[PDB]
């Protein structure tokens, strides 16, 4: 890898600088280099990895949606414009799929070394998320298998989080939020999405009394995102 | 927009 | 070039799609491919070229400024953090300089084939702009020569625009705005900056009566930018 | 911020 010659600590320092500069491609390359040093990631480092790739793939997904919408309109009384829209949508799609495939890092070897609930749930949620992004663009013979890979990753994360974390844990809440979105947007299961979001919200509500002021702010922030989705869906 | 951002 | 096998018209079509998708690196690569076909650019195509590279280099400049500010703070009672901030600022700087050097396109061979005032002033203003971006990061033995290259390009564009274009022409106005910024920010000549912005504004004001409603909106928009700078500088 | 945007 191109980061093989840079110190782990220097990669982490530069990932933080890249975040401040809004250079998320650089940030992701730095964090990929840090992961490939082979050591486990701290909580802060896991967040740097997630922030970097979420921003990179977020831009790709936004562009894919714009191009897909144009492509769909061109396939209606529409005037033929040639293969260019499909070609360029395919180009963006392939790059997106490449980034999801890279986030490989989970399989080699972050997840197998993650033993604590906070690390293991974090990585399995990530695995669900990036299979979900692959599912968003999938149209072929593997679409069902991609969806099931997302589901399986989310389900293992959910099982661990329910056994090992309090209902207000922000990682547990963000996992439940995203698995609920998976049910709604990917799995054609709006009722499961709503049930999961509602039960997650209610159980967190009942546990807020145990929290410090700072933890209360952390948990209620994600609870509001659950409520926002429930408001949209009901 | 719906997922954790 | 990687775009050598794609049709000129397909490159232009994909540049427009990339703009809609906010994929400005792609947009710039497409427009570079179109320029390298060797044909002159239409007015719309010149704008696509400019939009693409302005967005690319704009992100690089914003990141360079963040990193430069951190580097300056580290060089004060500050704690030594190693070479990483300088290294990463240098990395972003080198990439920025590479993009400016690419925008090469003007020299091979856009400017020498540009005979009409609207094309020639547009390209010479671009040449001034990208030498100005090189000047913003220059610290070495060529800083003075870089500044003079920007000045010389702007001056030739100004001479042509004053002889061949009305004072309300949007290209003429945007050139005057940017040359005024060059005087203020690069050449240590705030009085020349203010004089140029004021004279440009006043002469445009006196010519607005000749314009259609749509041309009036185009010209007054850039006049407001001149006024905004004058308000800041006085 | 000052130049043509
Ligand atoms: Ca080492
Ligand atoms: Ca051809
Ligand atoms: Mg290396
Ligand atoms: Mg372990
Ligand atoms: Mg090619
Ligand atoms: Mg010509």
């Amino acid at each position: 890898g191109a980061m093989g010659s840079m110190e782990r600590a220097s990669l982490i320092q530069k990932a933080k600088l890249a975040e401040q500069a809004e250079r998320y491609e650089d940030m992701a390359a730095f964090m990929k280099g840090a992961v490939e040093k082979g050591e486990e990631l701290s909580c802060e480092e896991r967040n740097l990895l997630s922030v970097a790739y979420k921003n990179v793939v977020g831009g790709q997904r936004a562009a894919w949606r714009v191009l897909s919408s144009i492509e769909q309109k061109s396939n209606e009384g529409s005037e033929e414009k040639g293969p260019e829209v499909r070609e360029y949508r395919e180009k963006v799609e392939t790059e997106l799929q490449g980034v999801c495939d890279t986030v490989g890092l989970l399989d080699s070897h972050l997840i197998k070394e993650a033993g604590d609930a906070e690390s293991r749930v974090f990585y399995l949620k990530m695995k669900g998320d990036y299979y979900r992004y692959l599912a968003e663009v999938a149209t072929g013979d593997d679409k069902k298998r991609i969806i099931d890979s997302a589901r399986s990753a989310y389900q293992e994360a959910m099982d661990i989080s329910k056994k090992e974390m309090p209902p207000t844990n922000p990682i547990r809440l963000g996992l439940a939020l995203n698995f609920s979105v998976f049910h709604y947007e990917i799995a054609n299961s709006p009722e499961e999405a709503i049930s999961l979001a509602k039960t997650t919200f209610d159980e967190a509500m009942a546990d807020l009394h145990t929290l410090s002021e700072d933890s209360y702010k952390d948990s209620t922030l994600i609870m509001q995102l659950l409520r926002d989705n429930l408001t949209l869906w009901t | 927009k719906l997922s954790l951002q």
